[PDB]
């Protein structure tokens, strides 16, 4: 919901995509993660996690807080007026108004 | 390049040919019948090779060639971010397709490059495809 | 390196040219020096060069200094600008900028 009210003018195809940048931006860090477990230097049985650590279970909050960075609306304020006014060119129930039968 | 099977053969009979025809000194008009000499005492050397590849042999090939580069990544140096950005796009949905299942994020279907002519364009998505074995 | 950053504005296509501009100013001296070597006059076996000189078994330096001389840029500051404006009309992350997640 602050996700909601925060980005005002953006079209359905552009917060989709956020939705997946924030999921790139995590899996490069779940990638890279198991980069240095792996590559522990003296990798000894000694104190070996036995267990799956799981460093990214799941999208945590700043994988947001730094994909919205890269956000950018795709419709202008410019383009928005062209339907606007082609629905000013339908004439949109303007003329006489209201009138009522006689008694 | 080019070459097939068959071209390689005729490759191989002509420059026999050729290593035989620099040899008529001793394959003679007077000696009718060849001695055993020359039969088994002949090798064919680099330049005769060179000469049956250059003089003859035009090449049945016009297609496409499917192939693995063999360019590196320290070929053309620099440009870190690109590296990052294609082995983020090419190489992690194949080499980890189940880290990419665990969320479901779908991989992308291509990039497209643009900049000034001849900055080693093809150079770079070469490397790439050399980097993950790909053709 | 002192060839490095010399050439500043060149494109990959350009600095790719000058090895081998650079090849063949040495193989126009590479033939000539065989000329005179075949055409010495009164050509004696006295004080004969059993050995081949090889005036020029390697590029040297100055067919570097002056293959250099015909170096142009190919690509101009002009449409580079063009780059810049297209890489200008991609967004580029702008708009609202940092905001943070409430607490």
């Amino acid at each position: 919901e602050f996700l909601a009210k925060m980005t005002n003018g953006f079209s359905g195809a552009d917060l989709t995509e956020i939705c997946q940048r924030a999921c790139k931006l995590a899996i490069r860090e779940s990638i890279e993660s198991e980069i240095r477990r792996e590559r522990e230097r003296q990798t000894n049985p000694s104190a070996m996690e036995v267990e799956e650590d799981d460093p990214v279970p799941e999208i945590r909050r700043d994988h947001f807080e730094e994909a919205m960075r890269f956000a950018r609306r795709s419709v202008s304020d410019n383009d928005i007026r062209k339907y606007e006014m082609f629905a000013q060119t339908l004439q949109q129930s303007r003329g006489f108004g209201d009138f009522r039968f006689p008694s | 390049h080019g070459h097939v099977g068959a071209d390689l053969a005729a490759l191989c009979s002509e420059a026999a040919l050729q290593a035989i025809r620099k040899k008529m000194d001793l394959i003679d008009l007077e000696d009718e019948t060849i001695d055993a000499e020359v039969m088994n005492s002949l090798a064919v050397t680099m330049d005769d090779f060179r000469w049956a590849l250059s003089q003859s042999n035009p090449s049945a090939l016009r297609e496409t060639v499917v192939e693995v580069p063999q360019v590196t990544w320290e070929d053309i140096g620099g440009l870190e971010d690109v590296k990052r950005e294609l082995q983020e796009l090419v190489q992690y949905p194949v080499e980890h397709p189940d880290k990419f299942l665990k969320f479901g994020m779908t991989p992308s279907k291509g990039v497209l490059f643009y900049g000034p002519p001849g900055c080693g364009k093809t150079l770079l998505a070469k490397a790439i495809a050399n980097e993950c074995q790909a053709n």
